[PDB]
């Protein structure tokens, strides 16, 4: 365990390119607080979960009644 | 002046009934609201009762011990049709324990259910019989449904009862204690129901895939096939035809013996929206597709047993002879053998109303089809597997402590295996040749 | 390069359901490739069918490989922008000074590049005329314009295309006709305008107004019935292949110059099953019925009502042979000869039976109204 | 009970996170991105009545570069379409999304328009705005490496092709107001006003 | 009592066809003249050409 | 209908429950003001399960916050979401536990337990129809471990049929947070087996391993760890709040997860957990979810499941999936691993589905496992306890408040008997 170490508080930039640099890079792009915001409160939801694709799908039980076949509405003769 | 009463219980029962009533309502021109504009034969008395002006109501009885699924019927796409008080709902779930659903919580809904059923029967005038869908590999259906069947029998007697049960499969199932739930339900049903149909889950998947080229189906798709089978079974009673079939003509035609009355069904042809119009779908080939081993809806190999009685109901514009030609073809085919004491073992009805397809369905429009609901001694295997599982898992009192606490006796389990063994022995003996 | 995309759905007859296809459009070398969104199978790939450039747009139709498609909506970012420019709107209108010059004004319009998307037949009733030109009440031009609108027949058109709100104006020429001749001799006003009150034609001055004027004419709730009388007249139909070839105007004046008093020109969209009910007179009769009907449902078609002292046969004379091929050799000065192409796509078609003249004209103008 | 409020809801509320997050993303596109949304609004509305249809909104929205999920669109349409009349005014859409306009900023915006018209005698034209400005004044709001020679290219491209197009005073406030949303401080935006217009 | 609909309803079908016969036969004849018109019409142009 | 009650204690319990309430309020649409800003109509039909309503319309949590020292309760209120709790449900002492059982369970707690019991009973009687109680408490902590077990015992004694859930953050073999960790640890489990219904151990050490091996955050904080357990709890109760194809309740698992009365120790897990970098580069399929959930490292328990067997386990899927995919993957996992599941039980894998997934994610699952691997957890704790009891270490404190050495004697005997009886089945064969 020799993480941290050769990289102090710096905003933006390619960093120090030592150890595990890539993983934390995106976060600072995602929002503030590169790691363990000093004691700019860090929202715990931001780190653990990941990208958000926000939508609530239909019940999928209410999928029976809804169904249409346009080819049944032609005037015919 | 003929009608039927439908009994729906359990989660799977409710979902299957949803599709069945969808097909029924679409087949008669009654929109979801309950109004039927048409634009008039009394073809709608079989399942629906006129409300006085326009709107109708289905003779449905719904029961479940949990509010989750009952509510959705009251908040979905059919909220203005069903009777406001005929959707009986519980307060707590059974939790997949047979004891819970048969002696303490299941005894405080029987009174209400009997009241509703009595009102339905009184309003009905020519009640032909009962149609029951229930699941056994679960909590609510096995116990509540069995007790309801017991009470219905003790109340009415000679009225016939038909059961489209939902049993477990060989390898694909949800419950880890499902076997125990099955045996008690079977012990209850064997001596009080008349005709039952095995409709396991696994078999439906295979047909769905291998025909409709849908490798990722869902329960909803499986529901539609069962709904279609039910509709084809019950159509003859209400639609005009030349060779009609009355549900009364299954007890006296498709149950050789009072005890051995278990039979497995199938449905076809099932062709998608692409492979539909480039084939022949003629009467001759469709019959041969009905008897193929893999097509049947129950995971029961037919080739491993004799046939004892089979009934077929054609629909559409079939001509009678082609029914005869197919019958002769299957009879002559050596691959299929018939029991030594059933010389004439087919009973065919021909109807006229063509098959109808629900919107957006996987089934493309067709003009002929056969709904084989035959019975065969091959069903022995399914009871063998459940009995073997029961023995293996009851050898050393696993999960037992749950049951004894709810009221069930320890010695009850002894009876169930006894009856199952007796039934297995009866099946083995009956098929022997003279 | 750049690729154009579209969404297509086809209404089969054998298969009840209706699919959705792609019809990829390579603009580099005039090629058509069709793919289906569902089931992920290449449907039709990289083969030219020689579809003209202007045909592709929402609301139209085009027939390819015995299957007739109908682009319904756009698919991707780039496709919309390129053609989205062609959606502007404007209402055209021709006053009853040029009634004898109806055929010509139709012709020159197609040259400019605009399109005649629809056209009907009305004589402006006095009662509902007043609601029109509402903004002109105050000026003395009101009363003068009142009666003239109600005098005789009028023709209304809708133009769909680029800058139609102004491109119509510039060609249509200044308002006053007299001044047009000095400055714009080659303009609509210059060639067919007598005085200010008898200015030949008009255009919508403002878009927001441009929405107003049409809602009066082609809206479903319209107070302009198809004025016509159903006695002593014979009907002819400009078949679809003409409205694509841009001679609709040319055919119109030719009949007018023969002494026939035209009463209406209207557009109808009718599908395959409806079409068959018109040619039933030829259902199994001589003309090899099956082939013709399928074409009439390959695009719009104008319907013409014609009159004369003797209706049925006289008009037939100038229309004095079903196949144009025989027409060219022995009747060079007949309508069919000039525009006919083949056995089944022969230009005009006028009734060829004495006693059924009334009904056929009635059907286009009474039952389908 | 006055000490206890009943909260509840008597009027619909702007959904918020669907609308705000559009503000954050739309920030990153660039100074003229805000103008991009407005222009795409007019271009779709080539009919001059005041709005866009149901689906076209999807078309109009999915051109700027936001591929929102259905609900993301689901919430927005309910708040904007009060009674499902079938149309929602797009003009209101822009006023709510970009942000808020201060009276001083609008007053400053109008003053520049009057000054620009004063040199031309009350007449307006894109040539005057194209001919006189500071392309480096855009540097203050956000720095850049692009050459000043090309900057003039962006200003004409974001404008109309013709140099004689009519310009209205109401348009002048709208045009700058589109730019302002990109800047995060009122002081920075107005200093560009002077620097760009030399006032 | 319900038989009234069948008695009256059954009447509807049989008459409908009968009315059809007049519609067709009246429709058939005019089919006869048309073939004559074009035929003789075509025959001339064979000589004329 | 069938609403549940949540009870938390100690600092660890307070933090875990606060974060759980945060996540639940976020998902159900409850904001810091306690007002409704929901979008889908589906967000209120079963709201009463975790929230009540009163005049004014600010939904309130039916939770309990309590401890023997005032600081922790003071800290929770000050932060955001601290205004949702009923100001009355704060029951606190005035002395502190100090990591000694007797100071928590016999004298001080007995003096204080009356108020907590009264509040719990009032809330229960108020609620329409109880379903069961879930408790978050730490065995290694002083105050919670003792008086929390007293609370559980009293509640179970008062209510015979309602089921009890227990989440325990047991000590870890390497990273220790107390010089007397096993005392309050072993005895707590000794007393818990006879009363608590469902216990699901959660290990701190696993969180650090799981975090730095998958999530990949350079400097994690307690706030982050709390969130994973919070999501696990939230998923534990999915069907009871939202509709689906095949709903499942807490009782269902008990009949499906507890073959024997005394074997009710479960281990949990969560997925799909992915770092902030690879979120968009990995598919989301029933197959890809399957391998991760059984992934040996992904399980939250200190002991790797690959050292024992599996008797019964359930997976509660959430979101729109296709059942066909669900069952087939279960058969694959149960078959291709011919020796990881006891041979005398057929179909020992559970399935479940719900039709509403957590906000901001496509599909995820919660795995509950009755795994014999836990034997190392108890054996290590019991081994250390016996090693440090061989020398009568620290006993004078415990013996000083009504604790006799023989009572400790009973606890270790119970522990060893549980370990032996639980391990028997690994060698037992049909
Ligand atoms: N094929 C099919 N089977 C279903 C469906 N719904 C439920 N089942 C069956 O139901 C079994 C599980 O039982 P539950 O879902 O709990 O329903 P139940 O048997 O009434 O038990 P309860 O929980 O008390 O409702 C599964 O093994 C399925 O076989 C369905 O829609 N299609
Ligand atoms: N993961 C995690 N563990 C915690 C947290 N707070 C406390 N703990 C654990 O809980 C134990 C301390 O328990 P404590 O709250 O003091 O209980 P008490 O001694 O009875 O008051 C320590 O061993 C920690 O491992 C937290 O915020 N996150
Ligand atoms: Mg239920």
């Amino acid at each position: 365990t020799t993480l941290e170490s050769y990289n102090k508080q710096l905003q933006k930039g390619q960093g120090t390119l030592i150890g595990n640099w890539w993983e934390e890079r995106e976060l600072r792009d995602v929002t503030g607080i590169g790691r363990s915001a000093h004691n700019s409160v860090n929202d715990t939801n931001e780190r653990t979960m990941g990208k958000k694709f926000n939508h609530i799908p239909n019940t999928t039980n209410s999928e029976y009644g809804k169904g249409f076949n346009k080819a049944d509405q032609l005037p015919r003769t | 002046m003929r009608e039927v009463i439908s009994i729906h219980v359990g989660q799977g029962g409710i979902q299957v009934g949803n599709a069945c009533w969808e097909l029924f309502c679409l087949e008669h021109g009654i929109q979801p609201d309950g109004q039927m504009p048409s634009d008039g034969d009394d073809a709608f008395n079989t399942f629906f009762s006129e409300t006085g002006a326009g709107k109708h109501v289905p003779r449905a009885v719904f029961l479940d011990l949990e509010p989750t699924v009952i509510d959705e019927v009251r908040t979905g796409t059919y909220r203005q049709l069903f009777h406001p008080e005929q959707l009986i709902s519980g307060k707590e779930d059974a939790a997949n324990n047979f004891a819970r659903g048969h002696y303490t919580i299941g005894k405080e809904i029987v009174d209400l259910c009997l009241d509703r059923i009595r009102k339905l029967a009184d309003n009905c005038t020519g009640l032909q019989g009962f149609l029951v869908f229930n699941s056994v590999g679960g909590g609510t259906g096995s116990g509540l449904g069995s007790l309801l069947l017991e009470r219905l029998s003790v109340d009415y007697g000679k009225k016939s009862k038909l059961g489209f049960t939902i049993y477990p499969s060989p390898q694909v199932s949800t419950a880890v204690v499902e076997p125990y739930n099955s045996i008690l339900s079977t012990h209850s049903l064997l001596e009080h129901t008349d005709v039952a149909v095995m409709l396991d889950n696994e078999a439906i998947y295979d047909i769905c895939r291998r025909n409709l080229d849908i490798e990722r189906p869902t329960y909803t798709n499986l529901n539609r096939l069962i709904a279609q089978v039910i509709s084809s079974l019950t159509a003859s009673l209400r639609f005009d035809g030349a060779l009609n079939v009355d549900i009364t003509e299954f007890q006296t035609n498709l149950v050789p013996y009072p005890r051995i009355h278990f039979m497995l069904s199938s449905y076809a042809p099932i062709i998608s929206a692409e492979k539909a119009y480039h084939e022949q779908l003629s009467v001759a080939e469709i019959t041969n597709s009905a008897f193929e081993p893999a097509n049947m809806m129950a995971k029961c190999d037919p080739r491993h047993g004799k046939y004892m009685a089979c009934s077929m109901m054609y629909r559409g514009d079939v001509v009678p002879k082609d029914v005869n030609a197919s019958i002769a073809t299957i009879k002559t085919k050596r691959t299929i053998q018939f029991v030594d004491w059933c010389p004439t073992g087919f009973k065919v009805g021909i109807n006229y109303q063509p098959p109808t397809v629900v919107p957006g369905g996987d089934l493309a429009k067709v003009m002929r089809a056969v709904c084989m609901i035959s019975n065969s001694t091959a069903i022995a295997e399914v009871f063998s597997r459940l009995d073997h599982k029961f023995d293996l898992m009851y050898a050393k009192r696993a999960f037992v402590h749950w049951y004894v606490g709810e009221g069930m006796e320890e010695g009850e389990f002894s009876e169930a295996r006894e009856d199952l063994a007796a039934l297995e022995k009866d099946y083995e003996e009956v098929g022997i040749e003279t | 390069d750049i690729r154009y995309i579209f969404i297509v759905e086809w209404f089969d007859t054998a298969a009840s359901l209706i699919r959705t296809y792609y019809l990829t459009y390579f603009t580099q070398d005039k090629t058509i490739e069709m793919y289906d969104l569902k089931n992920k199978k290449v449907f039709l790939k990289r083969c030219e069918y020689a579809i003209k450039d202007s045909d592709l747009y929402i609301g139209s139709i085009l027939n390819v490989y015995s299957r007739q498609l109908k682009i319904v909506d756009f698919a991707d970012v780039f496709t919309r922008s390129k053609f989205q420019n062609i959606k502007e709107k404007t209402f055209a209108m021709i006053k009853p000074d040029a009634y004898i010059h109806i055929g010509k004004i139709i012709s020159i319009i197609e040259r400019s590049g605009l399109q005649i998307s629809n056209l009907k037949m009305t004589k402006m009733s006095q009662e509902d005329a007043r609601e029109f030109y509402g903004e002109h009440k105050g000026k003395p031009f009101y009363d003068g314009l009142v009666n003239f609108m109600s005098s005789d027949l009028i023709v209304g058109m809708e133009l769909v295309g680029d800058n139609a709100i102004k491109r119509w104006r510039e060609l249509l020429g200044p308002t006053n006709t007299l001044v047009a001749r000095e400055q714009a001799p080659n303009s609509i006003r210059g060639l067919f305008g007598t005085d200010g009150t008898r200015n030949a034609c008009h255009g919508s001055d403002s878009p927001g107004s441009a929405f107003r004027e049409l809602n009066f004419f082609f809206a479903k709730t319209s107070k302009l019935k198809t004025q016509a009388f159903f006695n002593q007249c014979t009907c002819c139909v400009i078949k679809p292949h003409i409205v694509k070839q841009n001679q609709v105007g040319e055919v119109i004046d030719m009949i007018l110059s023969e002494g026939f008093e035209i009463s209406a020109l209207q557009t109808f969209f009718l599908d395959r099953p409806t079409a068959e009910e018109f040619y039933e007179v030829y259902k199994g009769v001589l003309p090899e019925f099956n082939a013709i009907a399928e074409h009439l449902t390959s695009g719009m078609c104008y319907a013409l009502e014609v009159r004369q002292e003797n209706a049925v046969k006289s008009f037939r004379d100038i229309a004095g042979p079903h196949d144009p091929e025989i027409a060219k050799v022995i009747r060079p000065n007949t309508i069919r000869a000039r525009f006919g192409i083949d056995r089944v796509k022969n230009g005009i078609h006028c009734t060829d039976l004495e006693d059924d003249g009334v009904l056929e004209v009635e059907y286009f103008f009474n039952a389908l109204q | 009970n006055p000490n206890v409020n009943p909260v509840f809801k008597l009027a619909r509320e702007v959904p918020s996170p669907i609308i705000n997050k559009l503000n954050a993303d739309l920030k990153k596109q660039g100074p003229f991105a805000f103008r991009s949304l407005s222009k795409a609004c007019q271009k779709a509305d080539t009919f001059l009545n005041g709005s866009l249809s149901h689906d076209e909104f999807k078309w109009v929205i999915k051109e700027i570069g936001f591929s929102l999920t259905k609900t993301e669109f689901d919430n927005l349409f309910k708040f904007f379409d009060k009674n499902y009349e079938g149309k929602v005014i797009y003009s209101v859409f822009i006023d709510l999304v970009r942000g808020q306009q201060s009276e001083i900023i609008t007053q400053s915006l109008s003053q520049g328009y009057d000054a620009l018209a004063s040199n031309n005698g009350g007449k307006v034209t894109v040539e005057s705005i194209v001919q006189r400005y500071n392309p480096l004044a855009i540097q203050i709001i956000y720095p850049t490496r692009k050459i000043a020679q090309d900057l003039q290219r962006e200003f004409v491209a974001e404008w109309g092709g013709n140099l004689q197009q009519q310009v209205n005073k109401n348009a002048f406030v709208e045009f700058f107001s589109d730019v302002r949303a990109f800047c995060d401080s009122e002081s920075k935006f107005h200093q560009y006003f002077s620097n760009a217009f030399g006032l | 009592n319900r038989g009234k609909a069948v008695n009256e309803g059954n009447y509807i079908k049989q008459r409908l066809a009968e009315l059809r016969v007049r519609s067709q036969r009246a429709l058939n004849e005019r089919r006869q003249k048309l073939a004559t018109l074009l035929g003789r019409e075509h025959e001339q142009y064979k000589q004329e050409i | 209908m069938r609403e549940i009650v949540h009870i938390q204690g100690g600092q660890c319990g307070n933090q875990i429950g606060a974060k759980f309430w945060e996540v639940i309020s976020d998902e159900h649409g409850i904001d810091p003001t306690g007002t409704y800003h929901g979008d889908s109509d589906l967000q209120l039909e079963r709201i009463n399960v975790y929230y009540n309503e009163a005049t004014g319309g600010r939904y309130v949590p039916r939770a309990i916050l309590m401890d023997l020292e005032p600081g922790t309760m003071d800290s929770v209120r000050a932060g955001p979401f601290g205004q949702l709790f009923r100001p009355d449900n704060f029951v606190f002492g005035q002395t502190g536990a100090g990591n000694n059982w007797a100071k928590g369970h016999y004298t001080e707690g007995a003096e204080l337990i009356d108020s907590v019991l009264d509040v719990v009973r009032k809330e229960a009687e108020g609620c329409d129809c109880l379903q069961g109680f879930q408790i978050t408490h730490s065995l290694g902590g002083g105050t919670g471990s003792g008086m929390g077990t007293l609370l559980i015992s009293k509640v179970r004694e008062e209510y015979p049929d309602r089921i009890m859930e227990t989440f325990s953050v047991v000590p870890s073999p390497k990273v220790s947070d107390t010089v007397v960790e096993p005392y309050n640890a072993t005895l707590s489990v000794h007393q818990l087996v006879e009363n608590a219904d469902e216990c699901m151990v959660i290990d701190n050490e696993a969180l650090y391993d799981i975090c730095f091996r998958t999530l990949k955050l350079t400097t994690p904080t307690y706030g982050d760890l709390n969130h994973l357990v919070s999501a696990a709890m939230s998923g534990v109760t999915c069907c009871l709040r939202f509709p689906g194809q095949l709903n499942s309740d807490l009782r269902k698992l008990a009949v499906n997860l507890i073959p024997f009365p005394r074997l009710h120790f479960f281990m949990i897990g969560f997925a799909p957990l992915t770092s902030r970098g690879s979120q968009q580069y990995r598919a989301l399929t029933v197959p890809e979810l399957t391998q991760q959930m059984f992934d040996a490292k992904n399980m939250m328990c200190a002991a790797d499941p690959r050292h024992g067997r599996y008797l019964t386990a359930s997976a509660l899927f959430r979101g729109r999936m296709s059942t066909k995919e669900v069952d087939e993957q279960m058969l694959n996992v149960q078959n291709k691993n011919s020796s990881y599941f006891v041979e005398w039980i057929p179909n020992n894998i559970k399935s479940s589905i719900c039709d509403i997934p957590p906000k901001g994610l496509k599909m995820a699952v919660t795995f509950v496992g009755n795994s014999t691997a836990i034997q190392e957890m108890f054996k290590r704790v019991a081994e250390q306890f016996t090693a440090m009891f061989r020398r009568k270490a620290f006993l004078h404190w415990y013996t000083g408040e009504g604790m006799d050495e023989m009572e400790f004697t009973e606890a270790e005997s119970n522990m060893n008997d549980l370990v032996s009886e639980y391990q028997q089945y690994q060698d037992a064969t049909a």
